[PDB]
RNA sequence: CUGUUGCUUAUAGACGAUGGCAUCAGAAAUCGGUGUUGUAAGCUUUAGAGUUUCUUAAUCAAUACUCUCGGGUAUUGAAUG
RNA sequence: UGUCGGCUCUUCCUAUCCAUUUCAAGCAGAAUUGAAAAAAGGUAUGAUUGUUCACCAUUUAAUAGGGAACGUGAGCUGGGUUUAGACCGUCGUGAGACAGGUUAGUUUUACCCUACCGUUUCGGUAGAUUUUCAAAGUAUUUAGAUAGUAGCACAACUCAGUACGAGAGGAACCGUUGUGUCACGCCACUGGAUUAUUCAAUUAUUUGAUCAAAUAGUGUUGAGAAUCUAACACGUGUUGAAAUAAUGGCUGAAAGCCUCUCAAGCCAGAAUUUCGUCUAGAUGAAUACUUUGUCUUUUUCUUGUUACUUUAGUACAAUUGAAAAU
RNA sequence: GUCAUCUAAUUAGUGACGCGCAUGAAUGGAUCACCGUGAUUCCCACUGUCCCUAUCUGCAAUCUAGUGAAACCACAGUCAA
RNA sequence: UAAUAACCGCAACAGGUCUCCAAGAAGCAAAAUCUUUAGUUAAAUAGAAUAACGCAGGUAAGGGAAGUCGGCAACAUAGCUCUGUAAGUUAGCAAGAAAGAGUAGCUCUGGUGAUUAUCGAAUCAGAACUUUAAAGGUUAGGGG
């Protein structure tokens, strides 16, 4: 699995489902990313995200 | 019947 | 009208919890009285979690099914639950959808995912369910 | 008058008293029960705890409904390096119990079990077992070692082995041993003696001792908290918010008219440094010669059982160990005394083949994303740290 | 032998107790591993809605680009040397 | 002698509601009803009322009845009752009365002894002499009189639409798999707290500005390791023998037959008892080293103990004490 | 009290009925708009009141140097019958 | 002296006691918060450890009054601008009813005058761009 927000490789047993009502599901990393993509947060905006790195460079 | 209340404050004036 | 068993699934509704109704039989919301099967404990309240039947009383709906108590199925939670393999999961509303005794759902249709769990031991929602998360 | 409603009493009557132990170590209370019909074995052995990791295990039970891709379950790593046979002894039943009728050691003693003798070693002459290997060869004391030998086969029932660990091979500042008596299951008294005389100064590994997917029992000290109320040691019910003079707390410690406080009341004390024993704890990976490692048949990468970073607060693994299933009682550090298994469990889950799918080795500190500090170099990249 | 005492000692702890080491002791830096946050300060750095003064060059400007996966913290109850 | 109820908590009784074992029925099956062994384990959530009580709505295997100064106020609450204010109704000429109603009304002290829970310090158990022995001191390894004791319950698959029954309906033993609760733990994974005022951002004030901060008793917000912790995460208590109670039987007299025995002798039979196992634990044992080898009392050194130092006194190898069972 | 209504469930609240133990007209009867740190009931929102407890800070409590009371006290202080 | 030590309360008692003068920030505000002139760092003792139970201040997953005599305690709303505002009524009110939207930083534009081109005031409205999307540090209505 890859991290919904961050695109980071998810490690086997870590992480946390989430489930919209649209029949969309995604698996985050950690609560960080979790929290950050609740707030509506562009990952290519966040400088540490696998996202923001493979857009530039 | 049966009350309960108690209280004084004199304490003499040594 | 139950079939099989079910994992440990941490029960995130209480009594008195305001669930969704998913169906379209024009119930909008219950609020969750008792759970069947709930062994009491001294002060504590009933427990209800994914795919658990319980007995609820509708007040937002329609006129045939407003102040009146029906029986329900958890289908989602917004409690996190971890599933035998090491996923965790939860849900974005509390949902359920009515069903009698022997465990034909009273609606036609379920509006939204319908967890595994739910859909495992009623045959009947998973035959009726959009997709099983 | 009766309760009004009923509910179980809080904490168990058959812990009490609760008293905190003295000693690290934990003595077993007995060991499992003796068979003159098979080979001399030991029943036992002692190790520290090193952490817990989790692995993904292949489910091999059949008529269930657990997943078919591995189930998510806790371990704990217990390193054991192999023992050092220093000594064995003989006991003999009487009508006051087992008594302990004379003990035979070895000629080499080394300083690890010399020092559980003194109290001030850096002070002390350190003249242990100094006679004893002196006049180790001599003619007179040969013949005393014969009759010792002679006196245990002809009026003893049951025969231990002492043994002690090796200090220097664990990451611990202790350099003290920790001496521990190993009962030897097995044939006649004769040919018991026979065996615990082979195994003088020679090394116990645990491979010798335990199989594979073997059901133990498990005897440590727990984790120590001290002063804690009722709320913690027993659990009872919070006061109400209104409550004077505090809320966590028992209101009604007795009634009028047994006209003293009863022990079966929950009162604050001592919490944490007591002696618990588990049964019935599978062994799911026997860290012994190939398997010391932690790669699987599935996950082939070559990699330590040590987290990266190292074990917290322990250190680094790089001994024999065994892969618990579950908890066992004390923190990281602890001396776990291991025992084979008193009533063996036979259940279609105690007869299980473990498959172990994948062993967990990232850091346990923080929310780690690498198994190995070679593939987190490797997904990183150069930084600007060794680029310049 | 044992106790005091030292490591402003821990697997312990209200105080005692208990457990470990005591010159091959101990303690401290630095240092690598391991984590947390989110890309430091500088500049003659390229985007900048617009503005001003020269006469068309300056200057002012929220933010933003490169250096920068940066900087900072990290046993204090983390792991090496 | 602080006077109701509720909250919290422990224990006890059986005149037993459930689980276990049995007998009986107008017990075909299922559901039931009467009775015996048995008190080791469980016996709930809410609307109204201060209520005990009651009545309703659920759930459960069951939602049994009671005692302990009508258990429990230096344990809580102060809703009721039960002072002092005020109102209504009836009564009284009046002050005033009202098991008539309504509203507002200070809940003090443990630092003592014991009990209970934990926790220290000093003291210590009498009869062995094979120097390969005996005893004292220190230390470790063990030992276990006694005291406590823990696991329970439910559900699903198969048995099986089978036994039974005309039909309608409709089981159980073994076996497998889960859940709930209780107890003991534990920090890997998931979650929570967070003055590492960690990292970053930012409102107000002050350092002339940038940098760097400080102040607003933790300014605030986001992420947040460690540690602690979950009713929110997860492990173990599926565990073995013997003897039993109510009851069903065997052989078998009494009483030529019959009889399970108000006879001798046996068997099967419980959530039972005892071993086994878990916790605390007395007198103890083995080994390592230091010693002493006829013995003590009073002084005295030490943080303390043993060995030890001095003046004396005392004993000096040699006939003691065993059948078992009936 | 009886009937409706509020709730899944109402000795509570509200709307009605009235042979009313013992209501009733300046001992004032009926009526409420604004107002009330007045008495009562129901909704929305919010939450550790609660399921069910976890955890953080300061001051104490703990130990130590200096200082240092009071209430109370026949004598005292293990149980069963 | 005129008071957290000179007055009255047994005292160097957190109680009580009439007045005059009165800077900056920010704001509607003599509010809360910070600072300058002046005053003080001592005002019934401290040090170490960081147990239970406390007093004071806090947070918390999912549920949301199921707790309780009773939403007691706490949580929640909170400034300003614009839109919108019911039944009832003594026609004055209810009413800040209820309910919804906007708000930051930076760079600009326009309106409101005096003296006869120069000079000056805080106030209102509008537009691009940027970001961590803006009353909320403090102060600051829960509603029906």
């Amino acid at each position: 699995q890859v991290c919904a927000f961050s695109g980071f490789k998810i490690p086997v047993a870590k992480g946390r489902k989430y489930v919209r009502l649209d029949l969309k599901s995604f698996t985050f990393i950690n609560k960080k990313s979790l929290m950050q993509f609740l707030r509506k947060t562009n990952p290519r905006k966040v400088f540490w995200t696998a996202i923001y790195r493979q857009l530039n460079k | 019947x049966r009350x309960x209340x108690x209280x004084x404050x004199x304490x003499x004036x040594x | 009208g139950r079939q099989g068993n079910k994992f440990r699934v941490t029960c995130g509704l209480n009594n008195a919890s305001t669930v969704n109704c998913a169906d379209n039989t024009g119930a909008k919301t219950l609020t969750i009285i008792s759970v069947k099967g709930f062994h009491g404990r001294l002060n504590r309240l009933p427990r209800a979690g994914c795919g658990d039947m319980v007995v609820a009383t509708c007040k937002k709906g329609k006129p045939e099914y407003r102040k009146k108590m029906h029986t329900a199925v958890i289908i989602r939670q917004r409690r996190t639950w971890r599933r035998k393999d090491g996923v965790t999961l939860y849900f974005e509303d509390n949902a359920a959808v009515i069903v009698n005794m022997k465990g034909e759902m009273k609606g036609s249709a379920i509006t939204g995912p319908v967890s595994k769990e739910s859909a495992d031991l009623w045959p009947k929602i998973s035959s009726n369910a959009p997709t099983i998360v | 008058s009766h309760r009004k409603f009923e509910a179980p009493r809080h904490g168990s009557l058959a812990f009490h008293p609760r008293k905190r132990v003295h000693k690290v170590r934990a003595t077993v209370s007995a060991f499992p029960k003796d068979n003159a019909a098979e080979k001399p074995h030991l029943t036992g052995f002692l190790g520290f705890k090193a952490g817990m990791t989790h692995v993904i295990r292949e489910v091999k039970r059949t008529n269930t409904k657990l997943p078919k891709d591995g189930v998510l379950e806790p371990v704990t790593i217990i390193e054991t390096p192999p023992m050092v046979v220093a000594g064995f002894v003989g006991y003999k039943k009487t009508t006051t119990g087992l008594k302990p009728i004379t003990a035979v050691f070895a000629e080499h003693i080394a300083d690890e079990f010399k020092r559980r003798y003194t109290k001030k070693w850096y002070k002390n002459t350190k003249n242990q077992f100094a006679v004893h290997t002196e006049k180790y060869n001599d003619v007179k004391a040969k013949s005393k070692r014969e009759r010792q030998i002679r006196l245990i086969k002809n009026r003893c029932d049951v025969v231990r082995v002492i043994a002690h660990t090796q200090m220097a091979l664990v990451p611990l500042k202790q350099k003290k041993a920790e001496v521990m008596e190993i009962q030897i299951n097995g044939g006649s008294i004769a040919e018991k003696v026979d065996f615990a005389v082979s195994l003088l100064e020679k090394q116990i590994s645990v491979n010798s001792v335990f199989g594979t997917d073997e059901c133990i029992d498990v005897c440590s000290v727990t984790k120590g908290h001290g002063y804690n109320g009722v709320i913690k040691r027993f659990g009872v019910r919070h006061l109400p918010r209104k409550t004077h003079r505090g809320l966590r707390k028992v209101a009604c410690v007795g009634a009028w008219h047994p006209a003293r406080v009863s022990w079966t009341v929950a009162r604050a004390g001592q919490m944490g440094f007591f002696k618990r024993t588990e049964v019935n704890k599978k062994i799911y990976r026997l860290g012994c010669g190939d398997l010391k490692n932690a790669k699987t048949e599935f996950d082939i990468t070559e990699k330590g059982i040590t987290p990266m970073g190292g074990f917290p607060h322990y250190g680094v693994v790089k001994n024999d160990f065994l892969m618990i299933k579950g908890t066992v009682a004390g923190i990281r550090r602890r001396v776990i005394s291991l025992r084979k298994a008193c009533f063996p469990s036979t259940t279609r889950t105690a007869q299980e083949q473990i498959v172990l799918k994948f062993i967990d080795t990232s850091s346990k500190y923080g929310h780690s994303r690498f198994q190995t500090t070679t593939e987190k170099k490797a997904r990183m990249g150069p930084m600007k740290k060794d680029l310049e």
